[PDB]
């Protein structure tokens, strides 16, 4: 699938879908 | 030499030569140093449409995303080709108005609402429930033209965005774009500034806040997850202070392309045009390149059909004279290559005659019993346009001289005076002073009450022997 890096980003983030985890902490921005 | 200095000054009014289609490239043959920075570009063509300006979408990212046949660009539907908004000169007074198909009942502030391009939420990964793209966006019936406030907590969200998309993009430059890098990202949700209410402070990639936009957060504490309850009132950029004029506003667009998501078949956002407000300093990115749409299928002011596009067209009014339509590819030398915001009071367009005199240009056409504002408006509407369909309307006129019946056009009567509009397609070389005239270009604002003098280097005595 063609997509740019910002499209792929939520699927790599440790805290999807926007980069803030359920507990209000953030990222590892690339967790996989 | 005054003659040389005059020619150098008058170059700023040569709209077909200077209102060009440029793209950024460090190997481009064109250059200009503005402040501490040398900008480099290629000029693909001249004479870009002023009323409506388009060129083919140019994507020099390594993946060339938005050049793909599967990339959706809003102009494919409305114009018939994948076009980006183009034209190197800032266009003063130009606003994208929402109208009926005949241009009536125009709304010149509707554009400030966000778009509904069926993008947000882009992902709902890990959320308790799913939602289709579009679910978080402002209702179609209130859709405007403004780009989404932001996407993810910051841009570049990860180092792959920066290193695989941004740095290897031939239009990107890390110095010009030093406010959207790995080490200095552009913040949407600034997690370095927590609050008692939430673990971040909300900003935006563009704008100064207060607008109707998509519900980025959703109703739950899991940020970004469904359900949504738009509209959400936007916040402003964390730091807009460096955006001091229309060219700086274009830089915000240039640098933020890769902040937006693209997946095959979806909208591909690149080289976005923008609105700059001279009075407030607000720079607002537009989500759509379309400048005119008036087909039988266009939606008149309100619709629920998310596959429809609204009837819109460019408009200038006296009241819109604080606004500037800015393309992503604005030339950094625009102050000396493009017309200024204000009409020119008490002068008439001319060409040099016998070395040290000026004779008026030869009118292509005239309009009788018009106001000065009408002169500027019709000049704009009769200037130039890309996209084919308006060719029967535009005439190639980029300069007009308004001659009031009996008003000094530097006095208070200027706003209501009637007179004659003379339209020209000849490049001007000088100006003639007159008490009862005002000079417009197709890129000028149209409020006669803000008119100012040209540089006196332009003005020569009239050759009255012609």
């Amino acid at each position: 699938i063609v997509q740019n890096q910002s499209s792929l980003a939520p699927e790599l983030s440790g805290c999807p879908p926007m980069g803030i985890c359920m507990d209000g902490t953030i990222g590892d921005p690339i967790a996989s | 030499s005054t003659s040389t200095s005059r020619a150098t000054y008058m170059d700023r009014f040569n709209i077909p030569k200077n209102h060009v289609d440029l793209i950024w490239d460090k190997d481009g043959t064109k250059s200009h140093t503005r402040g501490n920075t040398t900008y480099r570009w290629t000029e693909r063509k001249s004479n870009v449409g002023v009323y409506v300006g388009y060129s083919e979408m140019y994507d020099s990212s390594a993946q060339a995303y938005c050049q793909s046949s599967s990339a959706k660009i809003d102009t494919k539907t409305t114009v018939g080709a994948p076009y980006m908004a183009a034209g190197a000169c800032p266009n003063y007074g130009k606003v994208i108005a929402f109208t009926k198909r005949d241009g009536s009942r125009s709304d010149m502030t509707r554009w400030k609402n966000e778009i509904h391009a069926n993008v947000m939420p882009h992902s709902t990964t890990s959320c308790a429930s799913r939602a289709d793209p579009g679910a978080a966006e402002v209702a179609k019936s209130i859709e405007g033209f403004a780009m989404y406030a932001g996407y993810l907590t910051h841009c570049p969200y990860n180092v792959n965005v920066y290193r695989q998309d941004m740095v290897t993009d031939k239009e990107f430059d890390s110095t010009v774009c030093n406010f959207v890098t790995e080490s200095n990202p552009l913040r949407f949700l600034d997690t370095t500034q927590r609050q008692s209410t939430q673990p971040y402070t909300e900003y935006a990639f563009h704008g100064k806040g207060g607008h109707k936009g998509y519900d980025y957060k959703g109703q739950t504490s899991h940020v970004g997850c469904p359900p949504y309850n738009p509209p959400h009132v936007t916040k402003g950029m964390k730091d807009s202070s460096w955006i001091t004029g229309p060219f700086e506003c274009s830089i915000l667009s240039r640098c933020t392309t890769h902040c937006w998501p693209y997946k095959s078949g979806g909208n591909c956002f690149r080289s976005l045009p923008a609105m700059f407000d001279m009075s407030t300093g607000e720079c607002r990115l537009l989500g759509y390149h379309t400048q005119d749409f008036r087909s039988s299928t266009c939606a008149e002011l309100t619709t629920d059909d998310t596959n429809a596009f609204y009837c819109v067209r460019p408009m200038k009014t006296a009241a819109s004279s604080n606004m500037v339509y800015v393309t992503s590819h604005t030339r950094p030398d625009h102050e000396t290559k493009c017309p200024p915001r204000e009409p020119l009071k008490n002068v008439r367009w001319g060409v040099v005659s016998k070395g040290k005199y000026c004779k008026p240009m030869n009118a292509r056409a005239s309009l009788s019993n018009a106001t000065a504002e009408q002169c500027g408006q019709r000049l704009f509407m009769l200037s130039s346009a890309d996209g084919s369909s308006l060719s029967s309307q535009v005439r190639g006129y980029h300069w007009a001289t308004f001659v009031a019946t009996d008003c000094n056009m530097g006095e208070s009567c200027a706003a209501t005076a009637r007179g004659k509009c003379f339209f020209y397609s000849t490049v001007p070389e000088c100006l003639i002073h007159s008490p009862t005239t005002m000079a417009f270009t197709s890129l000028s604002a149209v409020d006669p009450s803000i008119a100012i003098d040209p540089d006196s280097i332009a003005v020569l005595p009239e050759d009255k022997c012609v």
